[PDB]
This record gives C-alpha cells, structure tokens and sequence, in this order.
C-alpha cells in the first residue's frame, strides 16, 4: 500500500484543534514557545496521538450532568463520555479525546434536555481552560453561565463551542495562548500520555502551520489557531494506515490545473510539516492547489527554499 | 493470586458512632496511572452486593457522604463517619488490579446494644414425630444479645456431644436481638430409654446459667 | 437505567451442568466487562470469571477454568454462565455484575472496575437428594406456661428438599414474635428448621395457633395446629 495524502485544497479542509475550516498556510519561528498540541496528532501510518480523535465536530465539546455552584452563575459539569456512559479516568490518554489543548476562555452554548418530558433549554457559557477548575482528566469541567437557576441536576447537558473571548481592559491579543497546554488534572499533577513537542531540527527549516481564525465573541482575543495536520489528514492516515518507508515524506504543493509546483515540504513520520524558510510568512497560494506525496527521503534532504 | 485481608471480620456498631474497616493486600494495588485498584462493596441483608467505593477513594453515585475510602498501596480503610441502622450488612473490599479479581473475607456490620438475657424454652418431641421412629428435642433461646451463647444438652445428666445442631436468626431490626435454636436428634429407642432432658444455657446477660428440662412422658 | 435480570433457581444432581442467564433489560451492557460472582453459604463473594460481550474475550479464575464457560450477546450484553461437572460445593447464589464504565471507546489486567449494576442472583442447589415436602410436627407450649406471662410454641419443619420453605402463622394474621430459623442441612441431605412464636400465656386456651408451611418447590402446603 503506497503512502499518500488527500487531494483536498486548504479551504476544503478543517482545523484539527477547533471545529472550524482551515483558512491558510502560515510558517514562522517556534523557538520561543513549546509546540505540543494534543489535537490533530497522528502518525503518517495512522496512529492517533494525544487527545486526537476522528471527527472535528467533537473537538472542544463536553457532555455530562451539571451541578450548580451555590452563590454563583457557575456550574460543575461531571463529565460523561461522548456515549453518555460514565467517565473513566484510567484510559492511557491525557484527557477525553477532543478536549481543548490550549489555555483560553472558550465561549459557547450549554444545552440541556429534561429526560421525562423532552423540555429543553440553552444558555451562554464559558470554560476557562487555564483555571484549576478545568480538570477534564479527573472528569469535571466548570462553566460560567448567564443563570443561577435554570439548569437541572442529573439531566443530559452538552456544551457546544463557538469561539474565544478576551478581557478588553488588558493588552489586546494577550489571550488565548494557543501554545500553552491546559493542566488536564486541574493543576494536581503532570499531564500524562502526551503527544510530544515538535520542533524543526534541520537548519533553515521552520514548522508549516495549517491556520484558522477562531470566532471572537468579546474583547480583543488572539484568534489565530495553528494545527500541525488538517483533520482530513488525520482521518486519511487513520483509514489508509500506509507504512512509512522512511522518517520523512517529501510533499509538493501543486496547482492541479497548471501543474506548477509552488513549494515543497517535509511531512514528518510522527505527524508534522516543515518548510525551508526563516521568518513569519503567510503563504500566498492558488486556492485550488493541494499537497502531493512525491517520495520518501532521508534525514539529510535539503528543501528548496520557500519564497 | 492477590490475597485481600479484612479486619475486623465482625463489627458491632453503635448508631451515631463512626466505624472503620481495614483491608490489606498481599501486594501493591497502586497502578502507574496513580490510581489504587481497590473497590468497596456492601451486601445488605437479603440483597445483591452494591458498589460503595471504586479506585480507592471515589464514592459511587448515590452513596451518602458518610462513607469514604482512603489508603494506598497495600493498606486501605473504609470509614463510616456516622453509622445508621440501614448500614448493616457485609462489607467487602476487592482488588481490580489483576485477574482474577479477589475479595476480602467480608466484614459483617451489626448493631451493638446492651446485654439482653435469653428466655429459654424446651420442647419434647411430638407424639406424631415419635411414630416415624425419630425424636428431635428443641431448645429455644429467644431475644438475646450478644449473639455468643453456649448451649449444652444433658440426658440423665450425661453431657451430649455431636448429636445437636444450632441455628440462629439474623439480628432483629426493632430490638437488635438474636434468637437461637438447638435441636438434639436421637433415635426413638434412645429417646425412650432415658428420662431427664435438660438444656443448659450460658450467656453473658445471665448472672448464672439457665437450665430448662423436662421428664419424658 | 439498565437492569440485570437472572434466571430462576436451579436444583441439580452432582456431575450435571447448569446454565444461568443474565438478561440485560432497559438497556445494553455489551460494551462492559460482565463478571460472574458467586456466594457459597459459608463463604463470602468469589469472582468466577467474566466476559466483554462485544469482544467475546473471557477471563476465568483458575478454580473454575475448564468447567465454566461464559457467553454473551454482542448487542444486548445478555450473558450465560454454564458450570459443568457440578459438585455439592457448587451450591451457591450466583450473581452477574457490570463494571461502572465500559471497556470500549471510539477513537495482565482485564475489564475495568467498580461493579455497580448487579443481577438479583440465582440460587443453584447441587445435591443427590430427591425432592420431598416437609413433615410438620408441633412444638407444643409448656403446660407450665400460665405461671409465666409469655408462652412459646412452634412447629418443627423436618426433612424437606430443596430450599426454600415458607412458614406463616394463622394464615399470615400472626406476625409479632415469630422466629423462623434458617434451615440446617442434615446428614441425610434433607433440610430441617423450626418456626416458633411467643404469645400471651392467657391466650393458649382461647386462641388457636396454626403454622402454615408452604414448600413451593414440591407444591406442598401443610398445616399444623399447635395444641397445649
């Protein structure tokens, strides 16, 4: 079975760290932060890593029953599985698959159904993934809502993410921090079973980021979100499970209608992409172009510079 | 197999007082993931077992706050902060680290009360039973506490051994007492040979042993 | 949510086999580890083995390997436990139980932990004895009962098989002060117990006292009037 990547343009693909489409390709230096996302992590032969799961509609969603914290508009969600089964903390994962992998204030809607009559309700809610109340590995997540009365106990409750917010009274774009991992156990202990941090280890090379713009719901948030692999690539590698004939796959970004190669990149076996470039650069590409696997190369392959 | 060791095996408790049950494993139940693979179960009288604590210290859904599990490695403890009447039953610890899953012996929790003496009654075998060729002499110890009681059968002042069976009720819910039967089995011929049938009861609620007897006929 | 409902009681000869069912009702348990636990009369709880139905992966305690097989429906999780070459020591109540968290998730240690859904149990009696209704003899009150305020009378319920037996007094109208003792297995293989009641001594000449013994396994109902 020969290795390959999907024939899908950037705009046809989805961010693997938030349920939104991809927008563009971006490269830049990543020496000043730790690049260790847990969503969108998958080896080229189809091994899912970190908290990565297969569908993008499950990224940053929560399910369970909620308990009101008395004297506040906050609720503690006792996490259920995506199945509505009880939560099991003994799985060899950092957190439930699809848990957010950045520190920030994720705003969305908390919906609930009353089992006996089918009555429903929905309220604005925000989860602060950097707080010690965010302990999804321990099976609990705190939501701040607009209500102190409406959500009932022991009823199926779901959080649908929409976007991120920022306190406009502080430095604009100071949050969220997409490269700061949450503490999945509410700051009680180390994160466990993480996908490793990635970094370009070839001179002149930088990471190639698949970038989207998270919706902003309030303030002046940093809405950039970079994933290391499109979700469709994760889905494709999982389905294909093609063996890696080396550590490094050579990809060419190709206009299928003019046949022209605009740049080449390295798809690393462990699941991330590097390009030969120095500095921050938004890649200007024909929207119909796609990535094409050309060959497996050795560790000392020099990429053509990416102008 | 992992050997689970519980202490005590018998735990009379006073309602309102705390209670504590110890469980030791032959090897550590602490997994690399940081969890102790120890469950606590309770089997209330006449019911199926139910989960109380899982993974060392996690309360199961619906378990009241007075129950708590603690410990690590090889030493674990089930704590009841305030015992209530509905808490009686047999408590089991159980390791879930390795197959086969293994239980402790069980800790039977019952209600403590002040000593109550048994009222003793003796029943000769019925004339109906005697026709069928066998004789059972029944001695009843009614409504006593604690459960420990010593029942000796004498037949013409000769102590009996090996020909009697005891049976004891479960603790009464209203007065917290037990009742006990001791049944002496004899052949019809052996029964009719003798005259004095005596049941001597020794119990801590009795200042001195109580004997109930009858003369055959 | 889901309940586990087990099949009825069984009475088997030694060397035979028994298959006890554990039906999933009100839900499915097929993705969970389902354990079979038994309780012998003198012992506590013992884990026999288990199955994860959607994987058909079994694990058996060494004590029962080769004589127990557990199967299960892949969709409902309903399971069967078949124990063969039965012996007297296999006389016990058999439970099926479900772990609190499933053993499959989308994307030396077996199953999970915390068995929180249990069947009602299934009594299996293994003996060479044959079915027999009880003989009911009176335990007549002492003629000396009037010097006391309280008299004791009862009924000897002797030589029956199998368990259980039901004893009431005056067709259920008399419940205060009744003690029906747990049966004792005699050397003959038959069960025996006494049922006693304490009554006011002054009621002996006036009130009639009848013990009603029901042995449902043998379709035997027998009454005994206890006379002073």
């Amino acid at each position: 079975k020969p290795f390959s990547v999907p024939v899908l343009t950037v705009e046809e693909m989805t961010n693997s760290r938030f349920p939104i489409p991809l927008e563009k390709l971006f490269t830049g230096p990543s020496s000043a932060f730790v690049v260790q996302p847990q969503n969108g992590r998958c080896t080229t032969d189809g091994v899912l890593l970190g908290t990565t799961q297969l569908s993008p509609v499950n990224i940053c969603t929560f399910r369970g029953d909620v308990t009101h914290i008395t004297g506040s508009r906050n609720y503690t969600m006792n996490l259920a599985s995506q199945n509505w089964n009880d939560y099991d903390p003994t799985e060899e994962i950092p957190a439930p698959l699809g848990t957010p992998d950045f520190v920030g204030k994720i705003q969305g809607v908390l919906t609930q159904t009353t089992r006996t009559d089918g009555s429903t309700r929905g309220h604005k809610a925000t989860v602060y993934t950097g707080s010690a109340d965010f302990a999804p590995k321990l099976g609990r997540v705190q939501f701040e809502t607009d209500t102190d009365r409406d959500f009932e106990a022991n009823q199926n409750t779901k959080f649908t993410p929409v976007g991120v917010i920022q306190d406009g009274g502080t430095t604009h774009r100071n949050e969220p921090q997409q490269w700061v991992l949450p503490s999945y156990s509410g700051r009680n202990t180390h994160n466990v079973h993480l996908a490793p941090a990635v970094a370009p280890t070839f001179p002149g090379e930088q990471l190639l980021f698949f970038r989207s713009t998270m919706p902003g719901c309030s303030g002046y948030p940093n809405m950039d979100l970079d994933c290391l692999l499109p979700q469709e690539w994760v889905q494709y590698f999982y389905q294909e499970a093609a063996p890696a004939q080396s550590d490094v796959a050579l990809l060419r970004f190709v206009n299928p209608d003019t046949g022209r190669v605009l740049f080449e990149c390295k798809l690393h076996k462990s699941g991330y992409v590097t390009v030969a470039h120095t500095g921050q650069h938004d890649l200007v590409i024909p929207p119909n172009g796609y990535f094409r696997f050309d060959s497996w190369v050795n560790q000392f392959y020099t990429l053509a510079p990416m102008g | 197999d992992i050997v689970m060791t519980q202490s005590p095996l018998s735990l009379p408790v006073t309602p309102g007082e705390p209670a504590s049950i110890s469980c030791r494993s032959s090897q550590s139940l602490l997994h690399s993931n940081g969890y102790n693979y120890l469950d606590w179960y309770l089997q209330k009288p006449g019911q199926s077992p139910q989960l109380l604590i899982y993974l060392g210290s996690n309360r199961a859904s619906g378990v009241p706050d007075r129950f708590s599990g603690s410990g690590s490695g090889t030493d674990f403890t089930l704590k009841i902060s305030k015992v209530e009447a509905e808490d009686v039953g047999v408590y089991y610890c159980m390791q879930a680290l390795q197959t086969p899953r293994t239980f402790g012996q069980g800790t039977k929790v019952e209600i403590k009360r002040t000593a109550a003496a048994p009222s003793v009654f003796i029943f000769p075998p019925s004339d109906e039973q005697l026709k069928s060729g066998t004789a059972s002499v029944v001695c009843l110890l009614n409504n006593f506490y604690p459960r420990e009681a010593k029942v000796q059968w004498k037949v013409d002042n000769a102590l009996q051994s090996g020909n009697s069976q005891e049976s004891v009720t479960e603790q009464d819910s209203k007065d917290s007492t037990y009742s006990l039967s001791s049944t002496l089995t004899l052949s019809k011929a052996d029964y009719e040979k003798h005259k004095v049938y005596a049941c001597e009861v020794t119990h801590e609620g009795l200042s001195s042993p109580v004997t109930k007897s009858f003369n055959r006929g | 949510q889901v309940q586990l409902v087990q099949s009825g009681p069984e009475v088997k000869k030694p060397g035979s086999s028994v298959k006890v069912s554990c039906k999933a009702s009100g839900g499915t348990v097929s993705s969970y580890a389902i354990s079979w636990v038994r309780q012998a009369p003198g012992q506590g709880l013992e884990w026999m083995g288990g199955i994860i139905p959607i994987f058909d992966t079994t694990n058996y305690a060494q004590k029962f390997q080769g004589r127990v097989t557990i199967t299960a429906d892949e969709s409902t999780g309903t399971s069967d436990m078949e124990l063969s070459s039965l012996r007297s020591e296999d006389t016990a109540v058999y439970y099926c139980a479900r772990d609190r968290v499933p053993s499959y998730s989308p994307s030396a240690m077996w199953g999970k932990y915390g068995m929180d859904v249990w069947g009602q149990g299934t009594l299996v009696t293994v003996s060479s004895a044959s079915f027999k209704g009880p003989s009911v003899f009176p335990l007549a009150p002492s003629s000396k009962s009037t010097s006391g305020g309280t008299a004791a009378l009862g009924c000897l319920v002797k030589d029956y098989f199998p368990e259980p037996v039901t004893v009431s007094w005056n067709s259920g109208a008399l419940t205060s002060g009744v003690h029906t003792f747990p049966a004792v297995l005699q050397s003959s293989g038959l069960y025996s117990l006494s049922s006693v009641v304490t009554v006011p001594s002054s009621s002996l000449g006036t009130q009639t006292y009848i013990c009603n013994v029901n042995h449902k396994p043998s379709n035997t109902k027998v009454d005994k009037k206890v006379e002073p």
